[PDB]
């Protein structure tokens, strides 16, 4: 069971309701990829409703492509991506 | 570690 969704998380103001871990030269979220993932969803939040599930690892966001990002980079691009906000993730 | 977005 691999797939890859486009889910699209809808806010008017506040956070997107999910944790990120991992990215280039942090502690990574799994022993065998060094990426971004999704540690934690909110109870019903933005990104719950939008169908994000923990272990998520997310491939982009709005069309920017996380590959080879540092957790902070990835943290700054969720900030600053917006009232609607697209991530193309990888789900096992 | 985790970031609360």
């Amino acid at each position: 069971e691999e797939e890859e969704l486009t889910l699209t998380i809808l806010r008017q103001t506040g956070g997107l309701g999910i944790s990120i871990a991992g990215g280039k030269g942090s502690t990574p979220y799994k022993g065998d990829d060094e990426g971004i993932f999704i540690s934690r969803v909110s109870e019903e939040g933005p990104a719950a409703r939008a169908g994000v599930r923990v272990g998520d690892k997310l491939l982009e966001v709005n069309g920017v492509a996380l590959q080879g990002a540092e957790h902070h980079e990835a943290v700054e691009a969720l900030r600053g991506a917006g009232t609607a906000v697209q991530m193309r993730v990888w789900r096992e | 570690y985790s970031t609360a977005v």
